[PDB]
């Protein structure tokens, strides 16, 4: 349908497509938080930049999102690009400023989105050394506990809980870098489909509680496909 | 134990005729409530949800965004003062401090007898005629520190 | 005489504190290349996880050190000590109880949840290390 | 200075300000030339040739990015299924160093009336929004007598004028926040929403307030509409011999003799304004640097002045011309304390939803902090440097970040011996931990 050209490559992608799904479907690994499948686009995160050309011969082009562009045809555009590469490091490490250091004591760890795209941007060093954010928690009934602290503002869980699933329960508070994802107040997710938000939250901040009486990591599971 | 009174229910209802929808009446019927009591309580969140027909997620998710509208109980008398760069240039600094003198607070508290509660805020609009703050919906320009113990002694 | 360094019998340590280092994060367990730990975690009340069992088979260990390399919180440490032998292989197999000793051993300062910002007794949020205060959405300063 | 001759023809805006600074009225208004406009657009002109007429006038935004206004009206859907549009005021004013909007709505609230009326029957758009701020407790109450006034003389309402265009205008106030002044973000405060951005494209003349047709003009380009149809799209073309058209509300504020502002022409050199209407600095105190419009803007220094306060003049100088209004900084203000003031607002400011604006903004100010106290560590001054380069055009998701950055990158390059002076410590974010040897770098 069309034909892109990336890194000096070139593929053939579905033109209705944006940019984010088409290279993730030929294998090329771009980092992302905001965007889901199921969800779309929104452009929150940040994660997804790359550096797009006008032309084969522009040889200075501009940081475009990937999930908020389209892969019309005749589009150019470069994943490894030194410039897109610092950008895409600069944006794990703004989200690594606040972030608790609560990964021994994390339910999410071993199978945290987060942990798995900083390691890929290759942001291993800490430089910031001013305080943190701090958020207390709210209880969320028997099936999913809350810890606000992991958070990193990607707004999967609203975007999930009121647009796709329809609850009216959940929402974003706040301003700025205070931002809060939660319920008004204490109380049980009203959702019957609540419990999808510990897959679509890529922190630990919704997390299994009927699996954290029980916890064990994801490399110790044994699984068989089940109905 | 919060009810909507008919004055306050009324006057939410008179400006959802102003709109396609009712969820655009949400900021003014937080207001109405608001001028009222001095504040939006916990239960007027739920009250003016079900009034306008969107969750109280939503309602709360504005109240909080907004930062005039208060979820804390505030003084009788809300003083808001300019910190923003004009100000900065024509002396705010003496103007908080002379402030925090008079009331022996600090900024987002309020006076012991509940009189007044001290906030910062972003610039009113009125740079060139200096240091600005204001006292409910009233503006007072030209600013010196000799001037703040008379100034607030017209708010009771 | 032994050097400082030597790798010889597995403990597991204790806080300044007084409680058990471990988490129960099975980073040891699965750094291991021969597979000889086996841990469950457990939650106290407080919200402290802590090892509901923790179990070594000596027989297998090879005192590679990766298991104390691999740990986030210097709880399992070797010490200088080789004096180890048994009738039975059976005995080999060392439980919690075997294992836990009363003081921090070769690292006496470091404690993990002071750096954790998970709240458990004694340290509430922002009584961490670079931590600030909870500010609520509700607050009046913007 | 303080004696100027205000003419219909020279000063379009500000000739009808009476002297006692008191609100003009409709009976007032009428009697120098007012609501004359719009005769001559509902009873003898189409919307399209309004539009055109505004095009080809050469009328530019004055909200603080300059995009033409018949350009923008041309976006509009041509579709006659596409029958309820919006016509919205952006009254928001939250820019520090922004006092423009405040003169025209409290002393000459019929002057917004007329040219959101014409605006509207260009547009189509049956229903018309003011968006103004919540703390203008005089604009409202102006604003809604002249509206009330002008409802009574048949000039709003069903039947205007005889013509078959019904048009009905608001006034609400905002709840204080400086994001709703974005445009797309004002949609999203008038649908009750959290006042984030919405990306663009789509653009809101086609998608806009509730899924329909929307234009979002600032309040001084909506009163430049009434002289350009009463007067002449020639008259307009012709007050200055300069690449902008029209008059623009300039003004100087800060420690100067006259802080103030004033009506004039595109073309108008800085120093003009400094030093022949804000009467200069103030006495004991040396010019140091300008910002041209608003808090959003990159500094300038005195070498920057003698140059005409056109938008690529200011922008072939390092900078943008923003709301036109100028802000002096003289030599006792520290320039890194400065610089912590302007980006402590925009950081609490940010809307949230865009990382680099979320959490890049306070990096800054923290590291702003430490600068003012003497704190500052070797590796700060390329770290905002960084985030200076990080938070330009297209990476965040509206243009607040780039506008927070601008004085922050202008300020260090050119005086970057007071943020030298800043670092007194070295470089350490780490612990000593007994029984384990650092990476000694
Ligand atoms: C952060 C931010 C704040 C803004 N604030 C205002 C404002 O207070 N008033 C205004 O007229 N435009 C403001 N704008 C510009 C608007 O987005 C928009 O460009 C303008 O209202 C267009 O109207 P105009 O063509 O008449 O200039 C702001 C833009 C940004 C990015
Ligand atoms: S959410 Fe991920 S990165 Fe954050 S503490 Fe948990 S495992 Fe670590
Ligand atoms: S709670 Fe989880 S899903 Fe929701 S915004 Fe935060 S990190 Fe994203
Ligand atoms: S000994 Fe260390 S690595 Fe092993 S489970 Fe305990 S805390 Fe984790
Ligand atoms: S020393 Fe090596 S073999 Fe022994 S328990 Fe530790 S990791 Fe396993
Ligand atoms: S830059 Fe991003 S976070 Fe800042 S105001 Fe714009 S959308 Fe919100
Ligand atoms: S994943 Fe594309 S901006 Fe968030
Ligand atoms: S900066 Fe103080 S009112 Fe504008």
């Amino acid at each position: 349908m069309a034909t892109i050209h990336v890194d000096g490559k070139e593929y053939e992608v579905n033109g209705a497509d944006n940019l984010l799904e088409a290279c993730l479907s030929l294998g090329l690994d771009i980092p992302y938080f905001c965007w889901h499948p199921a969800l779309g686009s929104v452009g929150a995160c940040r994660q997804c930049a790359v550096k797009q050309y006008q032309n084969a011969e522009d040889t200075r082009g501009r940081l475009v999102m990937s999930c908020m562009t389209p892969a019309s045809d005749g589009t150019f555009i470069s994943i490894d690009d030194e410039e897109a590469k610092q950008f895409r490091e600069s944006v794990v490490e703004w989200l690594m400023t606040n972030h608790p250091h609560d990964c021994p004591v994390c339910e999410e760890g071993g199978n945290c989105h987060l942990q798995d795209m900083t390691v890929m941007t290759g942001h291993s060093f800490r430089r910031y050394r001013f305080t943190k954010r701090t958020h207390r928690n709210q209880d969320l009934g028997p099936f999913i506990s809350h810890e606000m602290n992991r958070c990193i503002a990607c707004y999967r869980c609203v975007r999930y809980y009121k647009d796709y699933a329809d609850g009216t329960d959940l929402g974003v508070y706040g301003a700025h870098d205070n931002v809060y994802f939660g319920r008004p107040e204490d109380g049980t997710l009203e959702s019957e489909f609540s419990g999808n938000l510990v897959e679509i939250c890529p922190t630990g901040v919704f997390t299994d509680k009927t699996h954290s009486e029980r916890y064990n990591r994801k490399w110790d599971m044994q699984f068989a496909p089940s109905i | 134990a919060f009810e909507l009174s008919a004055a306050e229910r009324e006057a939410i209802e008179h400006e959802m005729h102003h709109y396609e929808d009712p969820r655009a009446a949400s900021i003014e019927a937080l207001k109405i409530v608001q001028k009222q009591r001095g504040w939006v309580p916990d239960g007027a969140i739920h009250a003016i949800a079900d009034v306008l027909g969107i969750p109280a997620s939503d309602v709360e998710g504005v109240a909080t965004f907004y930062s005039q509208i208060f979820r804390q109980p505030v003084g009788r008398h809300v003083i808001r003062y300019c910190d923003s760069v004009v100000c900065h240039i024509n002396g705010y600094q003496g103007i908080q401090a002379a402030l925090e003198k008079k009331l022996n607070i600090k900024p987002g508290q309020t006076t012991f007898d509940g009189r007044f509660t001290l906030l910062p805020t972003c610039c009113l609009g009125n740079c060139d005629k200096g240091p600005n703050m204001m006292i409910d919906e009233d503006t007072h320009a030209h600013l010196t520190p000799e001037a703040i113990p008379e100034l607030l002694e017209r708010y009771k | 005489y032994l050097p400082p360094r030597y790798r010889g019998r597995i403990v597991l340590t204790r806080d300044p504190d007084g409680e058990e280092r471990c988490v129960a994060c099975n980073l040891c367990a699965v750094a291991c290349p021969v597979g000889c730990i086996s841990l469950q975690k457990a939650e106290t009340k407080d919200g402290r996880w802590y090892p509901e069992f923790f179990r070594i088979n000596f027989s297998r260990c090879i005192f590679c050190g990766l298991c104390e390399e691999a740990c986030p919180t210097t709880a399992i440490q070797l010490t200088p000590d080789f004096e180890m032998g048994e009738y039975k292989r059976q005995d080999l197999v060392y439980e919690k109880e075997d294992l836990l000793i009363s003081g921090p051993g070769k690292y006496p300062e470091y404690n993990f949840y002071r750096m954790a910002g998970m709240a458990i007794d004694g340290k509430d949020k922002g009584e961490a290390e670079n931590e600030a205060k909870p500010i609520d959405v509700k607050s009046l300063l913007p | 200075m303080k004696n100027i001759i205000r003419t219909p023809e020279t000063h379009p805006l500000t000739w009808r300000l009476r002297d006692d600074k008191q609100p003009v009225w409709l009976d007032e208004y009428r009697s120098k030339n007012g609501y004359e406009g719009a005769r001559k657009a509902l009873t003898g002109l189409s919307p399209d040739e309004i539009v055109n007429q505004v095009k080809d006038a050469g009328l530019k935004g004055r909200g603080g990015a300059g995009f033409s206004t018949g350009l923008k009206w041309s976006l509009m859907p041509k579709d006659e299924s596409m029958n309820i549009r919006y016509l919205l005021c952006n009254a928001d004013e939250m820019e520090p160093g922004t006092y423009k909007d405040r003169l025209l709505m409290e002393q000459l609230p019929h002057l917004l009336v007329e040219g959101m009326l014409i605006s509207a029957f260009a547009l189509k758009a049956y229903r018309g929004y003011i968006f103004l701020r919540g703390e203008y407790i005089e604009a409202a109450v102006n604003l809604r007598r002249a509206i009330a006034e002008a409802t009574e003389a048949g000039l709003l309402g069903k039947n205007i004028m005889g013509t078959g265009f019904d048009f009905e205008l608001f006034v609400h106030t905002g709840a204080g926040r400086y994001i709703c002044g974005e445009e797309t973000a004002l949609i999203n405060s008038l649908e009750g929403r959290r006042a984030n951005p919405r990306s663009k494209p789509p653009f809101p003349a086609t998608s806009g307030a509730w899924g329909k047709p929307t234009c979002v003009n600032n309040v001084e380009t909506l009163c430049n509409v009434p002289a350009i149809l009463a007067n002449g799209v020639e008259w307009y073309q012709n007050i200055s011999k300069s690449k902008d058209a029209g008059t623009k509300l300039m003004g100087f504020s800060g420690r100067v003799k006259n802080p103030g502002l004033w009506e004039l022409p595109f073309g108008t050199t800085a120093r003009e304004i400094l030093e022949d209407y804000a009467g200069g600095m103030r006495d004991g105190l040396k010019f140091k640097a300008w910002q041209p419009g608003g808090a959003g803007t990159d500094f300038l220094t005195e070498a920057h002045l003698d140059l005409p306060m056109e938008f690529e003049s200011i922008g072939k100088a390092g900078s943008r011309l923003g709301t036109a209004l100028a802000m002096a900084v003289d030599h006792e203000i520290n320039m890194v304390s400065l610089v912590r003031n302007l980006e402590e607002f925009f950081a609490r400011e940010s809307c949230g939803w865009c990382t680099p604006c979320r959490d890049g903004l306070p990096w800054s100010v923290k590291i702003l902090r430490a600068l003012e106290r003497g704190e500052g560590q070797p590796g700060d001054i390329e770290t905002l440097e960084q985030l200076c380069r990080f938070l330009g055009p297209g990476k965040t998701f509206c243009a607040h970040a780039p506008g927070a950055v601008e004085p922050l990158q202008s300020a260090i390059k050119y005086f970057r011996e007071e943020f030298e002076a800043g670092i007194k410590q070295p470089f350490s974010n780490t612990h000593l931990i007994n029984g384990i040897q650092p990476n000694l770098l």
